[PDB]
RNA sequence: GUCAGGUAGAGAAUACUAAGGCGUACGAGUGAACUAUGGUUAAGGAACUCGGCAAAAUGCCCCCGUAACUUCGGGAGAAG
RNA sequence: AAUUCCUUGUCGGGUAAGUUCCGACCUGCACGAAUGGCGUAACGACUUCUCAACUGUCUCAACCAUAGACUCGGCGAAAU
RNA sequence: ACCUCGAUGUCGGCUCGUCGCAUCCUGGGGCUGGAGCAGGUCCCAAGGGUUGGGCUGUUCGCCCAUUAAAGCGGCACGCGAGCUGGGUUUAGAACGUCGUGAGACAGUUCGGUCUCUAUCCGCCGCGCGCGUCAGAAGCUUGAGGAAACCUGUCCCUAGUACGAGAGGACCGGGACGGACGAACCUCUGGUAUACCAGUUGUCCCACCAGGGGCACGGCUGGAUAGCCACGUUCGGACAGGAUAACCGCUGAAAGCAUCUAAGCGGGAAACCUCUUCCAAGACCAGGCUUCUCACCCUCUAGGAGGGAUAAGGCCCCCCGCAGACCACGGGAUUGAUAGACCAGACCUGGAAGCCUAGUAAUAGGUGCAGGGAACUGGCACUAACCGGCCGAAAACUUAC
């Protein structure tokens, strides 16, 4: 229950997946470049989800030639079109920040089975 | 004329542009005002639309204030503030009794919004005035936080007027100037404003058209 | 920091005239049938009997 | 509960911690406690969270009600008489009434009481 | 968010390894360079055959940043490193290629040729 | 100057604790500034300053591995 | 030069930038051989300069707790 | 050598400033040996701005990157009852030098206690009292104050004017920044001493299991609210008036000429307005309204003194994102003010117990589990009380 539900609930996204930090996700991201309109797949292990309602977010990581990246969304952006879920990570806790001092092997997570 | 309505400062949240660029707002409830009085020229010396705002019980009404309601013939309302009005054609748009709701505003038209900023109690003059402060370290004997000199010396003798000093910061009257309104919604009554305005949630708030961008 | 001078008479009386207590507000209570003065803070208390009515 | 805004009681935060356990257990124990009134004051909401517990009852609750109370005999009243006797009040079990201030430090004080009407 | 004696990653092939910030460019009192920022910066470690060597003056433009940076769609970008380009007056690159990911950031700045080479713009 | 419980521990260090002994003599409140004493801190990392002052850091045991130089003992727990 | 006034001498090194520092030159105001001269492994809470690591020293400051400060009751000074 | 030797602490740095203009930048102009760009010089102009580093105790100065610019000065070479204490300038020690020596050196070197509970003025904030010709309440006018006032790059006009070429505009439009300030907490990020989880040592709850006390909140990983910046949003106008230097029009004295003597105009970030805030203790103590507009007694019939009331207010009481206290704001049973309770949101991350698998450490099921503060909505269960104290009118003159 929030105060300002009644303003948030017209921006609510409905196509939102089930998905929980140390899950493998596709993000696909608009992109522009000049006046021509591309989507870029980010793909990562999500590593958090803070907040709520129409404010809530989520971050990716994703290892690239080397160098850690990380990309925070709004999770109801409306410059996200498809999340696709890959694999269900097991983890014990909510935020994941220890794997940004991980690499290769180490950084690995397990999977539901 | 110089639109404006008494509201309710709701909170903040976020919403997205139809170009997807996200946009902070916040959530003015710009609540039904009534016209209680009409200052004129000829009566008062002045122009100016008295407003009336927020549910009140009678039984909580002094009876002097009752009076006043009751000569309008309107019922009481907690608070009453006057929108100065430049000239006496803008005077005659409005009439005692007469209804104000949001929809006086359209989206992107440009608000100032006046409002009590936030008490912040007795404030040293860093947090006050932004004063550097010393050093943590190097020597400094417990003035790490302190204002440092107040004055020069035998001339002139004395601390100017307008020195900055510790002392009580806030809860003053802040009016901000050219918030662009994103949103009127008038099934709820509401006004989503770009930006930041002055105040503690349910505080009561002014809203008014943009003098610089009127 | 020391003070300069003495202090006037006046100027003395003027600032010492603000040390000065201010008298409670009482009410009446009827216990054991008499009727004592108490503070409207003690009325509760003074009806259930906890507070010495000495 | 929500947290002191100011210094906690007795000077530190863990000290106020065994207070209000303190003064929980001897409230259960006797029904009646004097103290002074931010003590009394303090305590109210805790004393209350603790009597819920022993309304809901089970195994669970008790252990939760054994993070803070130790004495076990005081466990076993709430339990056993506390808890039943407020099944069908919800929410409101004690109750302050303030008295006179004390003599050495004019300390406001207050008596808080577990509510018998019902 | 570097600054005045922040050290970075070279992150073409100009010889360069670190860079140390000397200032950020752009107006009088500018705290704070972030991505599509251009530097100017002395080479405080160089590969033993590189073109550029130890002690030399350069201009270079910062492509990744550890501190996230905010986008207008109210998403966010952040790096495990600092790293910049080391860049001539024309804005191109020294070096012939780019390592590792850039921010969008870049291609707002009109850095199109560093853009172009860079094996991912994120 | 004389006694030296227990569990961790190399230890009479240190943490908790037994026997035994205390709560030691102004208190009660209260999220002001400010001072003191502790704690944490995005990005940067000596740019602070007379000066890395003060903090932070390093820290134990068992292996591996240790340069210049030297009075041939050392350096040396070098370093890593 | 713990000695050089002129002097931040001059050249080289270190730094993006070095009146300090290290290596040299000799024009030693005003070194010099037991008021010992020149070196020297080891040693130093000595003094000086550089680097790695580390950090609220700083960019730039924010927040938390405790002791005072503040309020109430009691006692009750001082310099001037 | 006039004040101070029964004491007026120094250089440099730090903090905080305030004033002058002999102006470093931005603004307005005359003349150029001013083609243009870019300058030189002189006049007007103080609104705002005027960087960070290396060396030195340094000021100064040199240098390295920048900038529209990195102004010069006064205020006890502003500021040590505000900080520092590197230099200098006590006592230790040493070098060079001088002295037979004790010692000495605007020569050098290493080291070397920075005290004070603010009485008065002054300044920043906050109350109490009384007044503003009855007692009260809502909304106000603005005399007079305060704050704010910076600027760049790129793109059009235009590769046009000018110019052999090289180069390259004025004026007029638009976009995007730096620094600074304000409000704010949706986002990002920080904090978290009654939130959740893991975990070391030890003691305890008889014991197992499950927990608790202490060790920086023991430590470690997270963390809503509040507060906050590294975050978010917004600001500096636009227009008008009177001017400076300067440009003039129309014109004599002086048949010509002259911006001036009579008159009439252009003209700048300075000035007055304009923008934001304070403001009627503005003693000329304002204005527009609304409410109460009422009664007893005593002195002598003058003026007073006392008591009880109205509108309203205060204190007590439940509280606040209001707060040092006080004040301020809300609630006070005809009540959601706080707590509890119920539910949601959020944080944590899968409770206990039991069952199952494994020799065991442990894992899985029951199960978005269990625990829990601040945010939201319900709910009179608890507390806001069977109440005290303040608080309303001498007349008189003239005009209508
Ligand atoms: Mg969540
Ligand atoms: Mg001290
Ligand atoms: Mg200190
Ligand atoms: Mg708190
Ligand atoms: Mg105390
Ligand atoms: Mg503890
Ligand atoms: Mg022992
Ligand atoms: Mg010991
Ligand atoms: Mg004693
Ligand atoms: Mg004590
Ligand atoms: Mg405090
Ligand atoms: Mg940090
Ligand atoms: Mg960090
Ligand atoms: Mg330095
Ligand atoms: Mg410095
Ligand atoms: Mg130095
Ligand atoms: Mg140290
Ligand atoms: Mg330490
Ligand atoms: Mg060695
Ligand atoms: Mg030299
Ligand atoms: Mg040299
Ligand atoms: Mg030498
Ligand atoms: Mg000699
Ligand atoms: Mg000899
Ligand atoms: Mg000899
Ligand atoms: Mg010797
Ligand atoms: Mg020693
Ligand atoms: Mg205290
Ligand atoms: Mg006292
Ligand atoms: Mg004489
Ligand atoms: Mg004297
Ligand atoms: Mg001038
Ligand atoms: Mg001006
Ligand atoms: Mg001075
Ligand atoms: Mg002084
Ligand atoms: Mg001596
Ligand atoms: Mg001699
Ligand atoms: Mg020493
Ligand atoms: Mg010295
Ligand atoms: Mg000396
Ligand atoms: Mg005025
Ligand atoms: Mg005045
Ligand atoms: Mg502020
Ligand atoms: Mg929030
Ligand atoms: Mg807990
Ligand atoms: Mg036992
Ligand atoms: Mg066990
Ligand atoms: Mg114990
Ligand atoms: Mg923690
Ligand atoms: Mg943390
Ligand atoms: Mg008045
Ligand atoms: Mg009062």
């Amino acid at each position: 229950m929030n105060t300002l539900d009644f303003v948030d609930q017209a921006s609510l996204r409905d196509d939102i997946p089930t998905f929980s930090p140390g899950d493998t996700v596709n993000v696909h991201v608009k992109v522009i470049e000049g006046s021509k309109e591309r989507i870029q797949v980010f793909k990562g292990v999500v590593i958090r989800r803070q907040g709520g309602g129409i404010s809530e977010t989520f971050t990716v990581r994703k290892e690239s030639y080397g160098v850690g990246v990380e990309r925070t969304f709004p999770v109801h952006s409306p410059n996200i079109d498809h999340i696709d879920v890959l694999t269900r990570g097991d983890v014990r806790r909510a935020k994941l920040y220890y794997l940004r001092e991980l690499r290769g092997k180490k950084a690995k997570i397990k999977e539901k089975r | 004329a110089r639109k404006g309505i008494l509201g309710t400062k709701l909170g903040m949240t976020q919403v997205f542009d139809e170009n997807n660029k996200v946009v902070p707002v916040t959530v003015v409830k710009a609540g039904p005002n009534v016209v209680t009085r009409i200052r004129t020229t000829e009566r008062d010396g002045y122009s100016a639309v008295q407003l009336a705002y927020g549910e009140i019980s009678p039984r909580k009404v002094i009876k002097p204030v009752a009076g006043q309601f009751a000569a309008a013939g309107v019922n009481p309302r907690r608070h009453v503030a006057e929108l100065r009005l430049d000239d006496e054609a803008a005077v005659a748009e409005y009439e005692v009794g007469q209804e104000l709701t949001a929809e006086i505003f359209s989206d992107g038209a440009y608000v100032d919004v006046t409002g009590t900023s936030k008490g912040k109690g007795f404030a040293g003059t860093m947090k006050r005035h932004g004063f550097r402060g010393q050093g943590a370290a190097h020597g400094a004997q417990a003035v790490h936080r302190r204002p440092g000199s107040i004055g020069g010396c035998a001339t002139p003798g004395r601390v100017f007027k307008g020195t900055r000093m510790s002392g009580r910061m806030g809860n003053d009257r802040v009016t901000t100037q050219n918030l662009k309104v994103h949103k009127v919604d008038a099934e709820n009554g509401v006004l989503l404003i770009k930006g930041a305005i002055p105040g503690r949630n349910g505080g009561l708030v002014v809203v008014r058209s943009a003098i610089k961008r009127g | 920091a020391v003070p300069k001078r003495r202090m006037s008479r006046a100027n003395t009386r003027s600032r010492r005239a603000q040390w000065k207590a201010e008298a409670p507000g009482l009410v009446t209570v009827s216990v054991a049938g008499q009727q004592r003065k108490v503070p409207r803070r003690l009325l509760k208390a003074a009806r259930l009997g906890l507070v010495d009515l000495d | 509960p929500k947290p002191t805004k100011g210094p906690r009681l007795g000077g530190s935060s863990s000290h106020q911690s065994a207070l209000l356990a303190n003064l929980a257990t001897s409230l259960f124990e006797h029904g009646r406690i004097k103290t002074t009134e931010p003590k009394a004051r303090a305590l109210r909401p805790y004393a209350e969270k603790l009597i819920t517990h022993a309304k809901k009852g089970a195994l669970h609750n008790r252990r939760e009600v054994m993070k803070k109370i130790r004495d076990k005999d005081v466990v076993h009243t709430l339990f056993a008489e506390i808890g039943p006797f407020y099944a069908d009040r919800n929410g409101g079990y004690t109750r302050i009434i303030k008295v006179e201030n004390r003599k050495g430090d004019n300390a406001p004080m207050a008596v808080i009481e577990l509510v018998r009407e019902k | 968010m570097i600054q005045q004696e922040s050290r970075l990653k070279v992150a073409d092939n100009t010889g360069a390894k670190e860079i140390l910030c000397i200032r950020v460019l752009g107006g009088s009192s500018r705290r704070y360079a972030g991505i599509g920022d251009v530097i100017v910066a002395t080479v405080k470690d160089a590969i033993p055959g590189g073109n550029v060597k130890r002690g030399d003056v350069v201009k270079a433009v910062v492509v990744r940043t550890v501190k996230e940076r905010r986008r207008a769609d109210g998403s966010y970008i952040k790096f495990d490193e600092n790293a910049a380009v080391i860049i001539k007056n024309d804005n191109d690159p020294r070096g012939t290629r780019i390592f590792g990911p850039v921010g969008r950031e870049l291609r707002e700045k009109k850095f199109m040729k560093i853009v172009s080479l860079a094996p991912e713009v994120l």
